């Protein structure tokens, strides 16, 4: 993906995080586990929900076909009528398939972007205090207990 | 001691398409295309369709005796007619401006049939011998129940001068016709007079019909032809007939009670005994999807129609194996 | 000591929409939709419209005496006609191929009216008694000023054989008509002869009109009907009339001087005494916007029409509170 | 936004920079103030101006409605004519509203991208010479006067 | 010691457009618009077009003697007709429902011409004197080879009663006509009788034509007019003619052998002696491009038509100077 | 570009790399030269090829004009027929020119993204072992021979 996080430098997702879309894994003497990042998950939920609503609403003004009949000596206009109705239905089928194709790609990149921004936020706080491992993880220099760990997730570390 | 940034995976098997990549597995997705119908013709907001079966819009309005089921029909939501209805125009001929009339019907939900010229009213002419073997009812030669085939009375056809003025508030659909015989002798036998005319007039109509006599192929054992005309009679307006033969006179005319959204749809399906909010010629739709791919021609509260096989939006993210 | 990277904020309150988010405040934006008109009908590049008021295109061309304002009209940019003009066809009837003629008008900016058959030219027929109370002028019974209602002269209607050949370089709009009386007696009184015809011919036209006699509703105190026909007479071509009654003869015919972009627009508005470069049936447009939402039907140098209430492009960035 | 700078790690814009779209704030013993970055602002102006022109020009070939009249017995074609004209106006209204929606989103992300690229350019020059604060700011290790400050903005620091 | 990340440049001069920037040089690109044709009319999948040259669809079907080249034509892929063909309707007149017939032709690839009423069959009427100087063949006055101008035999025109029933499996295009003379004397000279009729009938047709006598402009030295009618005769159906003058009788009628995709295209070009898989009125197309900008009206396996001058997709990246 | 690499912090492309779209240049005592990065080049080839195919296929359901003729007194419907055929051809010309414009921009940004992701991958491995020069290059602290050099390109350095 464009932002290099999802299936990039972070090789795979986490089956064990059911809590949200993005978050943290921590590991220390006291133990290990997953915490969803509530802020960026909720922003992501709003964004994707508004998009889906915008997509539906912009699509509710499509062409509506009407039944129309012509006798045997009105072949030209029966054909005009047919090519017109088929013409609009092709335009709207195109509009809908392409909008879905393009916005799917933007949705996947949005999640990538969100993951990278969260990662960078953590990187900016840890500074020289931790080794950037290369895989989404940071290895601390001094011991880091649960409330040290809670501190990073909070935005209060230093 | 280690902290990591990461993202959701799950057991989802849902796939979405992008311009760059196809069949991408995502943690969550939203299908927006309705692909299912019930395969039935149903009521629309409780209101039953007028289902003709074997009868045509012509057969119904003129009163083909095989279309007795539709002598008196309630308010309809929409109309259903087969591709090729058997019971149309039993005595062969034409229906003038037929398609424009079907078009008027798509904006009409209810007809009330009222007598304008009684069968008992014809004094100088025979009203009960105007039948044909082409239109049989219960084994006997009958005729279109809403018009009257007028014949000479004791070898005399006096010029007809009839007027109707529509007191009714509503608009009135008036049907009439003309008989085209196949030879000079049949003209004499039916009507006595040799060169005839039917003149029709309203405030807007200025018509004079003249019978076209010619021998032609026997359609339904018949070489004669009927040509049916119609008009919409405004309120406070009068329709004036004048004819000395070949006149198929209005007995009954339709009041247009209600104007509402409607269509005539083509279907080989019969009534399904269901209710729906969205009807297609193939079946009814019940969904909250924005799109459907069932059929272009719907009526009611319907999703937009697209020619797609699949419309699925990603909502979640790229799911890891 | 500290250096920072940062970006512009301001007091801007302008909002734009995105797929993901609505009402985003931006430092700068560009509205591209024209939402205003002046509510007036105006000249188009200095050139005044032909504003009919109460008269119709039929009433104008035939020369309804109440349409005297339009006996001689200058070059127009576009035409304006009300939804239902009172002054149309004062003597009731029909205008044959009327819509196709209105269509021809949208490609015509200037007419010059010239006499083709003078009123003084009729020798064997009366030309000054062909009037009606349905078309009154200054209290007196008059008639369509551009055609002539021809009547028998001292109880005789000799067959008319008239020819006009168009010397003019231009194309010529020739109007004529036929009277449909309501009974056999009125036929005699007006024209003497009982069964009549009007035959019209050009290099392309091959017409024979026959009067349809029938009693009908009194439209404007009149049961008789007029049916008006037209043709476009090419240069170096002749139009040949032949009739023995019921003939409404051409007096004046229109030369088509100019062919240019034009439309007939429907409006209840009167002249506004303004000039514009873009006119709609609701008012004039003066903007450099790429889009407008005023009305679909415009003339001139106009922005593209969309059904939007709002089209605003972000140019600057997300503005901070 | 996708690039994480605007209303991201840089919390808000600067009322005090009227000079351009992106730039610097400096603070030292001699004083403090704002300098627009002329290069990236001008690139942004060109980009956004070309876009707006492309948008207008691609939209100048829309359907033009024409007045057409039909008698009382031509209802079918009057209706065909109506559904055709309404049909094209709906397609073009859709095209215009969607183009605006999509390009607005790309314009906001373009500004975000520009801010992030400018920030990264400064980050690459400062190196270990300054503490990356996390909020758009860099805190110098040695004193940095006005011409030291001018040096960063110029692309000449080291 | 140094390692660098970097990207491809090359000598490419190809440019692509983006919304933000125009004329961006890229290392690689893909043009998707076909801009070239050969400028010739060619065969379509080996199958030659019916190229009329100077003849019209009317001139061809009726059998204008100058259209002898097209007495017997093989299966065609598509038809080519000039904007204004000189050889149309040599004796002036009209072709009834002409456009609807041309429309039927776009769904027909092969005609086989068969005799329905032989010239030798006419007993009570003269069949060999029905010619005109308006339709000359090899210096001599001739006539439409597929219809017969019937005249009185020794000053007598007996009522014609002719029937044809189509044994053939196929559908049959039957052409006929009516002569409109310019005066009462020519009526007598040609047909003897003064007031005449032609009545045509099938299972669906119910026609009565009556000649319109009027003096008119001499088109091609001729004041008389011919009006040509047609029908499609279903299998197992009979066509019944009845006339006492002015009848232009069917000699030959067309069998419709093949129904296939076809068009009538307008071109001033002649046959090119080429083969193609995609034909336009301007020339043939040979490309694998998804798009072309040649002409809207094509036949065969064609790229989609757009009004563009340039469609180029970037594939590689921004190329450095 | 959006990702700041191509004609950004990496000033220009490399005439001397004919091997692929993205890759490395190395320089040490043993010599210097170019190696394409096969993985990211091949991903880029697939991406761009699928796009072009999607573009072509989504465009194969356009309006097809049909020849239709009308006599002298059918001007209204001849005009309706004309405005309908021109109407659809304008919609599809617009659809095609805009799709090309938008996707060209996304293709250039995709290459930028790919270059930046490859650069960041190398940055994460080198760590404190090399000076990030600012121009796409990293300057090693200890001597780095060909197999040290091969190691970075491989993803095996440390
Ligand atoms: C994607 O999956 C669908 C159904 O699972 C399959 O029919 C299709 O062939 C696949 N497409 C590609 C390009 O692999
Ligand atoms: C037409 O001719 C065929 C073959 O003789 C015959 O079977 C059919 O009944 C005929 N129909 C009519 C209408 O004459
Ligand atoms: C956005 O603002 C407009 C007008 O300021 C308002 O009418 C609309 O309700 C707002 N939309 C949303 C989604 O809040
Ligand atoms: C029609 O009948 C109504 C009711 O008698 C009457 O008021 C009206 O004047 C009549 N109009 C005509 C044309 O006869
Ligand atoms: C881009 O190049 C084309 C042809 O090379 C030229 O005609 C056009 O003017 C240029 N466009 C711009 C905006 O410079
Ligand atoms: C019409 O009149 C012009 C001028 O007299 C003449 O040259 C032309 O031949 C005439 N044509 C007919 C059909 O009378």
């Amino acid at each position: 993906g464009l932002f290099g996080a999802i299936a990039g430098f972070i090789e795979g997702g986490w089956q064990g995080m059911v809590d949200g879309w993005y978050g943290y894994h921590h590991s220390n003497e006291q133990g290990s586990g997953y915490a969803a990042d509530k802020e960026s998950t909720q922003k992501a939920i709003d964004g994707v929900t508004n998009k889906v609503n915008s997509i539906i609403d912009k699509m509710n003004t499509q062409f509506e076909a009407v039944g129309r009949e012509f006798n045997n000596l009105e072949r030209r206009i029966e054909n005009l009528n047919k090519k017109m109705e088929d013409g609009f239905l092709d335009v709207w089928t195109y509009n809908a398939e392409l909008l879905v194709l393009m916005e799917n790609e933007r949705t996947l990149d949005f999640h990538d972007s969100n993951v990278k921004n969260l990662y960078d936020k953590v990187r900016l706080q840890l500074r020289d205090n931790a080794k950037e491992l290369g895989n989404g993880c940071f290895e601390f220099y001094h011991k880091c207990d649960n409330e040290c760990m809670e501190s990073v997730r909070n935005g209060t570390y230093d | 001691d280690q902290i990591c940034i990461g993202y959701h995976a799950n057991n989802s098997t849902e796939q979405v398409d992008t311009i760059m990549e196809k069949n991408v597995t995502v943690t969550h997705a939203q299908d927006i295309l309705e692909k299912k119908h019930n395969g039935k013709l149903c009521d629309l907001d409780g209101v039953k369709p007028l289902i003709l079966r074997d009868c045509s819009v012509a057969g119904w309005l003129l009163g083909n005796p095989m279309c007795d089921e539709f002598i008196n029909v309630p308010e309809w939501s929409y109309i259903v007619e087969k591709a090729n209805p058997v019971n149309d125009l039993c005595y062969p001929g034409d229906f003038n401006d037929y398609e424009e009339l079907k078009h008027l019907l798509s904006r009409i939900n209810h007809f009330e049939k009222i007598q304008i010229i009684p069968k008992s009213s014809w004094s100088s002419h025979e009203a009960s011998l105007g039948v044909s073997s082409a239109c049989p009812y219960q084994g006997k030669s009958s005729f279109f129940r809403n018009v009257v085939w007028l014949i000479k009375k004791n070898s005399t056809y006096p010029t007809i001068k009839r007027s109707y003025n529509n007191t009714n508030q509503e608009d009135l659909l008036v049907l009439w016709g003309i008989h085209h015989p196949n030879d000079a002798a049949d003209q004499t036998k039916l009507y006595q007079n040799p060169t005839t005319y039917i003149s029709v007039g309203t405030s807007t109509l200025n018509q004079r019909l003249v019978p076209r006599i010619a021998t032609r192929s026997k359609v339904n054992g018949q070489s004669g032809r009927m040509e049916f005309f119609w008009t919409i009679l405004k309120p406070n307006d009068a329709i004036n007939f004048e004819s000395n033969g070949n006149f198929i006179a209005p007995e009954y005319a339709y009041k247009i009670v209600k104007k509402g959204d409607s269509t005539i749809m083509k279907s080989e399906l019969e009534y399904g005994n269901c209710n729906t909010k969205c009807q297609t010629p193939m079946g009814a739709i019940n969904s909250s999807m924005p799109f459907h791919n069932i059929h272009p021609l719907t009526i009611g509260e319907c999703p937009k129609y697209v020619k797609s096989n699949r419309l699925v939006l990603a909502t979640g993210l790229r799911n890891s194996p």
